[PDB]
């Protein structure tokens, strides 16, 4: 019963869904700067 | 106990990984909209998260939702293991 | 009115660090409470 560790091998699954939202934000930022 | 014990249920590599997403979102609000813009960005940071700027806070809100949930879940797992325990 | 709603560049970093500080306490209060519900301790 020692670890009880918190393997970030899958915490990367949260980071991979966020950067996609930042890239999706840069596509809408260009259609708003032109329209 | 200790201050090195103030970095446990999130990995030694996750506490230094959450900070990359904090500065990564405050720089997108710089591009979808400097001393007052950074004041607005974490004015928008602790309040969870334009159409380009709305999807910034909508996706950032789900990202920080899992970490604070993966922190409270892993912290309780130790306290249960440090519970019985004999 | 800014405390109930969690937490000006100088005033922004105040409500941000306070938001992380209160985030850990409410996460440690819920985690420590959830561990007793599992293993009901008996005090002699
Ligand atoms: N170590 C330790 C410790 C001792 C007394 C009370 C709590 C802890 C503890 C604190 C933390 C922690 C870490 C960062 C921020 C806040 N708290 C973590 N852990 C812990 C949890 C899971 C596995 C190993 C240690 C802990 O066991």
């Amino acid at each position: 019963e020692k670890t009880s560790a918190l393997s970030l091998s899958n915490v990367a699954g949260v980071f991979y869904i966020l950067v996609g939202g930042l890239g999706l934000a840069m596509l809408v930022a260009l259609i708003e700067f032109c329209y | 106990p200790g201050v090195f014990s103030f970095l446990d249920p999130l990995a030694y590599e996750i506490w230094m990984c959450i900070v990359f997403a904090y500065i990564g979102v405050s720089v997108v609000l710089f591009l979808v909209s400097i001393f007052n813009s950074l004041w607005f960005s974490l004015g928008a940071f602790m309040q969870q998260g334009s159409l380009s700027g709305r999807i910034v806070g909508g996706v950032w809100w789900f990202f920080t939702l899992i970490i604070i949930s993966s922190y409270t879940a892993n912290l309780a797992a130790f306290l249960t293991v440090e519970r019985m325990v004999s």
